[PDB]
């Protein structure tokens, strides 16, 4: 097995790494890039906790091989913060009570953000379907959905 | 995980060359990876050579022709459910695609992967079987086409389907719905997201001006190794108008053939019943589309 | 066809370990600038115990919530908080924090006292020791109070521990006093059952919980919403299967042991009910587990109401729905 | 209702910031220099003695630092939240599938797995017990001690034999609930090590660090003050993280290698090995007069506690004390018997036996209401507990009782939102 | 000091210091004050902790006079006009009674 | 702690000072040395700042 | 400037590293090998806190260039422990009271070990001169010496 070279834009910056191909993208992000915000709750695409924004779309990194991140643009939770401060979306999760144990949160936030970057003013139904790939055992999803809705309203609010 | 050589061809030609070179290994293609990566992680699959084909953007397409619809093998379910024509006129595929796993899985998962995995509960599998799709398989030796039904019945380097070790599915083709034709799909499952189908009900029909049923397709996804062909039921419809009472008249037939053909299935006693509730909904769908 | 029904489920739940000692402790220190630290062993596993203790300490000490810092679950520097189970932490560790704060307030009150008066004085409230007790005037800010505290060579530190007042249960008849406080709830649920496929859709739920007084309304609501969802799964989706050959669980994975997704959850209307006299912090009692319990019997009853039959066994899967329906026909 | 300065307010949680920023570290997010990875070799049979165990081939793999069995434990090898019937590493015999037999510490997760694959074993299989019926048969093998009966309780209040004769209506039915798993989204994970000052430490996903400590200290024969347990940001528990998960296996491997030992369970192993909700079957007979007033409740129940006790004791008594429901019942009798089986270990799962009990008492109340043609909420308000009511244990409620308000508020809201 | 005051083995005592987040202010380490000032703080913290140990022990005939010291065991004011008791038996009685032994203390030179 | 919190206008409870193993002071380490300079830089860069005289 | 290859026997094991030569041996050990027991108290070879056993001989690593450690045998305090346990010397330092702030301790122990590894039964004077390269501001040196004398005696048996 020969190593491969993976070129990608990670959390805003162009990164390059020469590594063994026999690892999942989840392992690459967590181990080689130290982004522990990317969680492994199931290893089979079900929990969505390992979600990252991949070329604009939310994907489960546990279902992907490391080399498949080549030529891609990836955003993990670490890349959502604005100058070390909570983005609007993040501030909304803080205030809406969407956070209990917080393990599904990185995934929830990324999925929400991926949606808002494409559609700034989604319907409640669209918000739900968009986040249906993220499982939560604490909240019952109610307040997680509220947080996103609140972010959408405050965003529109910023019409000054 | 297990060590292995990893290739990511930039063109279809290079992929074919790779598939041929390592055909005796044999090679393990990887698209979205939603089946394979897990098979590898859980050690169910131990490849020595992996060929990633995600860079083959050329295989991502939806071409709506006059009478046929051609879908590239790398098309994700997300691209499929979002296609306005698919969403508007090929309801069976729309519903199936929009109900595969979750958005994350739909963003990665390709129709080529679904059909190539040929899972008993495959929703793409069930829809495409209902629509009587045709697949195109290519390699350095040329290209061939075969009805999805024959692709499943055949056995290549693996038993699940006819794929050869050096082949790559490049496209799926289905007939385009005419003025008065319709298709429906219903996913019977335990939860409304990230659910494995218990019954992937698919139905499609054609009628001739007078309103007479000319063609019928009724499939019981997950009620057989491959979608259960309700042949007797289809033949009952061909030759007469389509009405709730004429379609429901086939219900006892679906019951009987599920119990007969699914004899050894663990939940046969339940599915021979629920398959009737499933198709009734399909009947509604089909009827409203034609009206 | 589709049939809807509504069902009610009410429950009772003793707070703390059943007729057994199960205390918790805490430490507190008020800093010279009117802020503070709190140390308690109680583990926060997502329910919010760390936040609850902070709000409790804030209220009790009369300092801003934002000024309280909390450390928990570290056996080297936090006192035993007992296990985070039995929906007991808000009560036991909560009271342990209050006691800790009271000891710490002794000196604060004495220094505040040193300004004409003594014990009787409602110290604590919006960062200031108000002489209030008959005259809210003659106030004094916490900034001013700590200045006096320093000049006097006094520090505000405290240690506390609490144990519910209970009795063991006699083995012959189980008589005694198992819990010093009980939580109550009533949840009504509406479902829609498909009589031919056996599918059960939970449409709406109203869940009312007697929590004494809520430490944080939003956190309590989350417990309830999470609990109702866990209940829905309990009855309609979750089921561990066991291989009686080797004794292995057959479906240990997330893809085979089904829990609700966000598209399964119903409309949830939670209602927070208060009750007086409770022995807990400011009269608060547990809701962690109470939040789950009532949902289960309500969903069952709701399915019975929709179908017109009885279901005394869980889970109620599609096959069970169809069998019942077929059993009503011929 | 009392003007609190901050109480009741939806204040942002003191720990939500790290969670939304992705800096919060759950046990598996911890890594240390020279840290080794660990795995457990577990039984694939339900009940059996170990004839032979070969660890030599596993030990010979370059990259594997340790492969230990019960012989490596310097202190005790019996643990348990309530009853010390669980081993750290099996000594006398396997009692369930997935029983921990040996542990491995290696330089990489792949080496660990390689080590596990290289371990071989021979069992002398005993009869696996999977039904409470067989468990109660005294000729059946005793999983622990001399009987499979784990716990027994009897609650006798007033006189149900006399009471039932005064009833106008009596509903009788057998209820039962199943086996469930917590399914917290974060799989069990932990890491142990000696810190800079030589302090033995364990960072773990847990609900009770102080309990964990006592067990680890007992295994390593150390005083409690010399074993540090740090509860990491925990991704949920719901009762499934009360029992020891990886604390001891990690600590033991660290005690022997002196290096940090990280153990993250696959979802599969986490579910296979962690506790489960007690499946129970409850036979109930509930009596009342025509006006719908309860006169007597009688329950005869059974619980499958699985291979080890875990919260078995806590579950049987709590369920026994609440099974008549939140209602004033002047006459109650309760018989409860929990038994050991080779089924997965039953422990604490949100509710401690009350969810199962409610299925029973509420099923009874609804059948009563239906038969007496009463509104389900009314029949409950009528018998509801109130300050002053006498409980089946002799206890009289003195304060904080708002059951009737939940009932009224709930119905009022449902009338409005669902058409009750 | 803690060991002497509590009557426990020095080896069983663990200490943490100079960490503002979890240790209370101990003033500056200067003016040869620590042994005096923090030393008394410790004793006072121990005594409060001993309040439940003494109360628990005393519930075996006696009260204030007890002497919770020397080789891990709470003896009696005099000696044994009523036998002693071991810390091990005491901690088991503490547990059975639902009591914990925690204390906080501060001191300031007069 | 007080000084650092003062410099950054933060309540004392939000500033943590850990006295590491100290190699002698004899009075020379009562005054502030690097605390504020390091903290000030970590405040602006949000990264760990090490200063060894 | 080109990176140089350095081969040496660090704490009982053969190590090898390719790095820039523009650094002191002290830096190499502390930074590249993570051996932080080697302190830097003055940067001019005076305190001895950076002492390590360089080929049976103690030396000030703050006075040596990384490259000079090539083909050498180096032992730092971490290398003294026996399978994670305090050697006899280390045990004596513990019981003798030879430790106050502990910043000079690593060097002291290494100097005392280097000595004892050549002269098992040294004279108090030989002990003094032997450690005269290490400065302590806490102990007055009394109890440090006692610990060495202590070790030697227990060495007799
Ligand atoms: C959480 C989760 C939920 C799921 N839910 C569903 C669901 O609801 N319905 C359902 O139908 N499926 C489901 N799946 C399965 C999977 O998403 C589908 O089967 C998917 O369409 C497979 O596409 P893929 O590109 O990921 O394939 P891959 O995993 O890459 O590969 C599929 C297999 O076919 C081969 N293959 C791939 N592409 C080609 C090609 N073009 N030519 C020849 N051989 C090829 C690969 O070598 C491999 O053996 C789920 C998976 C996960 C992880
Ligand atoms: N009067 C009250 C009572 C409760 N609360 C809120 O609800 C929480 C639950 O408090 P309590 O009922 O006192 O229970 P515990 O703190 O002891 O929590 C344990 C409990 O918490 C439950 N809910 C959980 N929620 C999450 N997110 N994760 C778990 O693992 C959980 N496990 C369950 C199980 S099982 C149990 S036993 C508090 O932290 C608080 O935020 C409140 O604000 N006011
Ligand atoms: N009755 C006593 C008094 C003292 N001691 C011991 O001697 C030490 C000194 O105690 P104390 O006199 O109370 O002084 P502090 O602990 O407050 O220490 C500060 C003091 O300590 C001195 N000695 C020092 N010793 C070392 N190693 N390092 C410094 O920086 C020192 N700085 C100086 C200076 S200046 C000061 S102000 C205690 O830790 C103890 O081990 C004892 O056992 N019994
Ligand atoms: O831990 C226990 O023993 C316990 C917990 C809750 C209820 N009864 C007992
Ligand atoms: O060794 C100890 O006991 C120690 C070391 C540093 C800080 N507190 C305690
Ligand atoms: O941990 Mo739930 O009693
Ligand atoms: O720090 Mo010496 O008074
Ligand atoms: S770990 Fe990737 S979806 Fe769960
Ligand atoms: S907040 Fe715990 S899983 Fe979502
Ligand atoms: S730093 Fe080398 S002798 Fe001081
Ligand atoms: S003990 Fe402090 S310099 Fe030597
Ligand atoms: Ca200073
Ligand atoms: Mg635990
Ligand atoms: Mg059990
Ligand atoms: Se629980």
């Amino acid at each position: 097995m020969n190593k491969i070279t993976i070129n990608l834009n990670l959390n805003g910056e162009a990164r390059s790494i020469v590594t063994e191909p026999n690892k999942r993208l989840l392992d690459l992000l967590r181990e080689d890039f130290g982004l522990t915000s990317v969680k492994e709750g199931c290893s089979e695409g079900e929990c969505g906790a390992c979600t990252v924004i991949f070329n604009g779309d939310p994907v489960t990194t546990c279902c992907m091989l490391a080399g498949q991140a080549d030529e891609s643009t990836i955003i993990t939770l670490e890349g959502v913060a604005e100058d070390g401060k909570p983005s609007l979306l993040q501030q909304c999760f803080l205030e809406a009570g969407a956070v209990q144990c917080g393990y599904c949160t990185p995934g929830m936030i990324l999925t929400a953000k991926a949606l808002l970057d494409k559609n700034p003013d989604p319907t409640d139904e669209e918000i739900t379907v968009a986040m249906s790939g993220n499982l939560c055992r604490c909240t019952g999803y109610i307040k997680i959905h509220a947080a996103v809705r609140y972010a959408v309203e405050r965003c529109a609010n910023a019409a000054a | 995980m297990k060590d292995f050589e990893f290739f990511a061809p930039k063109t279809l030609e290079e992929a074919k060359g790779l598939l041929h070179q390592y055909k005796d290994v044999p090679p393990a293609i990887i698209a979205g990876g939603t089946d394979l990566v897990i098979e590898i992680n859980d050690r169910w699959e131990k490849p020595d050579v992996v060929i990633d084909i995600k860079k083959l953007k050329e295989l991502e397409y939806i071409r709506v022709e006059e009478n046929t619809i051609h879908i590239g093998a790398l098309s994700t379910f997300t691209q499929i459910e979002n296609h306005p024509f698919i969403r508007s006129h090929v309801r069976a595929l729309y519903k199936a695609a929009s109900q595969v796993g979750s958005p994350q899985i739909r963003n990665l998962g390709t129709i080529g992967g679904n059909l190539s995995t040929s899972s008993v509960a495959g929703d793409g599998v069930s829809a495409m079987t209902t629509l009587d799709a045709t697949v195109v398989l290519e390699s350095v030796r040329g290209t061939r086409q075969m009805k999805l039904t024959d692709f499943f019945d055949g056995e290549g380097f693996k038993r699940r389907n006819a794929l050869e070790a050096d082949e790559i599915m490049t496209e799926v083709i289905i007939d385009r719905p005419d003025a008065h034709s319709a298709s429906a799909f219903y996913k019977l499952a335990k939860r409304k997201s990230l659910a494995i189908s218990v019954i992937g009900g698919g139905m499609a029909v054609k009628v001739d001006d007078a309103g007479v049923c000319t063609w019928a397709s009724m499939r019981g996804g997950c009620i057989g190794r491959y979608p259960l062909h309700f042949k007797q039921a289809e033949e009952m419809l061909v030759g007469a108008p389509l009405t709730m009472e004429t379609m429901e008249a086939t219900l006892p037939i679906l019951h009987d053939t599920v119990y007969d053909m699914a004899r050894a299935r663990p939940s046969v006693l339940y599915k021979k019943e629920s398959v009737q509730g499933v198709f009734k909904k399909l009947f509604v769908d089909i009827l409203d589309q034609l009206e | 066809m589709k049939k809807r029904g509504k069902g009610v489920g009410s429950m009772w739940y003793g707070i703390g370990n059943t007729g057994l000692p199960n205390p918790a402790a805490a430490f507190v220190e008020i800093h010279g600038d009117g802020s503070a630290n709190v140390m308690f062993g109680a583990a926060d596993i997502g329910q919010g115990s760390g936040t609850a203790m902070a709000q409790i300490a804030a209220e009790e000490l009369g300092l801003d919530y934002e000024k309280i810092h909390v450390t928990w679950g570290d056996t080297m520097v936090t006192p035993d908080g007992g296990a985070t189970s039995a929906s007991r932490q808000t009560l036991i560790t909560g009271n342990a924090v209050i006691l800790a704060c009271r000891q710490a307030k002794e000196t604060l009150a004495k220094t505040a006292a040193e300004k004409l008066d003594c014990a009787p004085e409602e110290l604590s409230f919006r960062d200031n020791t108000v002489f209030i007790t008959a005259d809210p005037e003659r106030s004094m800010t916490y900034g001013e109070l700590m200045a006096a505290m320093k000049a006097a060579g006094r520090m505000a530190v405290g240690a506390g521990s609490y144990n519910p007042n209970t009795t063991g249960l006699a083995p012959e008849n189980m008589s005694g006093i198992p819990f010093e406080v009980y939580s109550y709830a009533t949840t009504i649920a509406e479902v829609e059952v498909d009589t031919e496929t056996g599918e059960v859709d939970v449409l709406k739920v109203v869940s009312a919980h007697d929590v004494g007084t809520p430490i944080n309304r939003s956190m309590v609501e989350g417990q309830i919403e999470g609990g109702v969802t866990m209940g829905q799964g309990f009855v309609l989706m979750e089921e561990i299967e066991v291989n009686t050959k080797n004794g292995a669980i057959k479906n240990p994975s997330m893809s085979k042991y089904i829990i609700p997704s966000n598209r399964d959850v119903p409309e949830i209307h939670s209602i927070l009910v208060e009750s007086e006299g409770g022995p807990g912090p400011f009269g608060a009692k547990g809701v962690g587990e109470p939040a789950l319990i009532p949902m289960i019997p309500a969903v069952v009853a709701a399915i019975e109401d929709a179908l017109g039959t009885r279901f005394t066994h869980t889970p109620i899967m599609p096959k069970d729905i169809v069998a019942a329906v077929k059993a009503q026909e011929k | 209702g009392k003007d609190y300065q901050v109480l009741g307010k939806n204040k942002v949680k003191v720990d939500s910031l790290e969670k939304v920023m992705g800096t919060a570290k759950f046990a598996a997010d911890y890594s240390f220099p020279d840290m080794l990875y660990a795995g457990v070799f577990r039984s694939t049979v339900p009940h059996a003695r170990i004839v032979s165990l070969d660890l030599s081939k596993a030990r010979a793999i370059d990259g594997v630092e340790a492969v230990l069995d019960y012989h490596a434990i310097p202190g005790k090898n019996r643990f348990g939240i309530i009853i010390k019937d669980e081993p750290c590493l099996v000594d006398d015999k396997v009692r369930r599938y997935g029983d921990a037999i040996a542990v491995v510490a290696a330089q990489t997760p792949d080496l660990v797995q390689e080590a596990l694959d290289a371990i071989t074993i021979e069992y002398e299989e005993l009869e696996g017990i999977f039904t409470m019926e067989r468990a109660l048969e005294e000729d059946s093998p005793a999983i622990h001690g001399d009987t499979n009966i784990h716990q027994v309780k009897h609650l006798e209040y007033g006189d149900v034999d006399a009471a039932f004769k005064q009833c106008d209506i009596v509903v009788e039915d057998t209820y039962s609930t199943h086996r469930l798993t917590h399914m917290f989204i974060e799989p069990d994970a932990g890491v142990s090590y000696y810190d800079n000052e030589g302090m033995l430490t364990v960072v773990v996903s847990t609900q009770n660090p102080h309990y964990d400590r006592g067990e680890v200290a007992g295994m390593l024969a150390l005083p409690n003050s010399k074993v540090r347990i740090i509860q990491a940001t925990t991704g949920g528990g719901f009762g499934g993280k009360l029992d020891l998960s990886v604390q001891c296996h990690c600590a033991l491997l660290t005690y022997h290698t002196k290096k940090p030992v990280k153990m993250v369970r696959s979802r599969e192993e986490s579910t296979t090995v962690s506790s489960k909700r007690h499946p129970m079957t409850m036979h109930c007979k509930t009596g009342a007069t025509k006006d719908g007033r309860l006169q007597a409740v009688q329950v005869e129940m059974f619980g499958d506690t699985g291979a080890y006790a875990s919260y078995g004791p806590a579950v049987i008594t709590r369920a026994t004390v609440h099974c008549m429901g939140p209602y004033v019942v002047p006459n109650v009798r309760v018989d409860a018997k929990f038994v050991y089986t080779n089924n997965p270990m039953s422990g604490a799962f949100r509710g401690f036996g009350v969810p199962q009990a409610s299925v029973c008492h509420e099923g009874q109340m609804n059948a009563l209401a239906k038969a007496l043609g009463m509104d389900p909420i009314d029949i409950r308000i009528l018998n509801a507990h109130q300050v002053g009511a006498k409980l089946a244990t002799g206890q009289v409620l003195e304060n904080s009782v708002g059951l009737i308000e939940t009932l009224e508020k709930a119905r009022e809201k449902a009338v409005e939102v669902m058409g009750y």
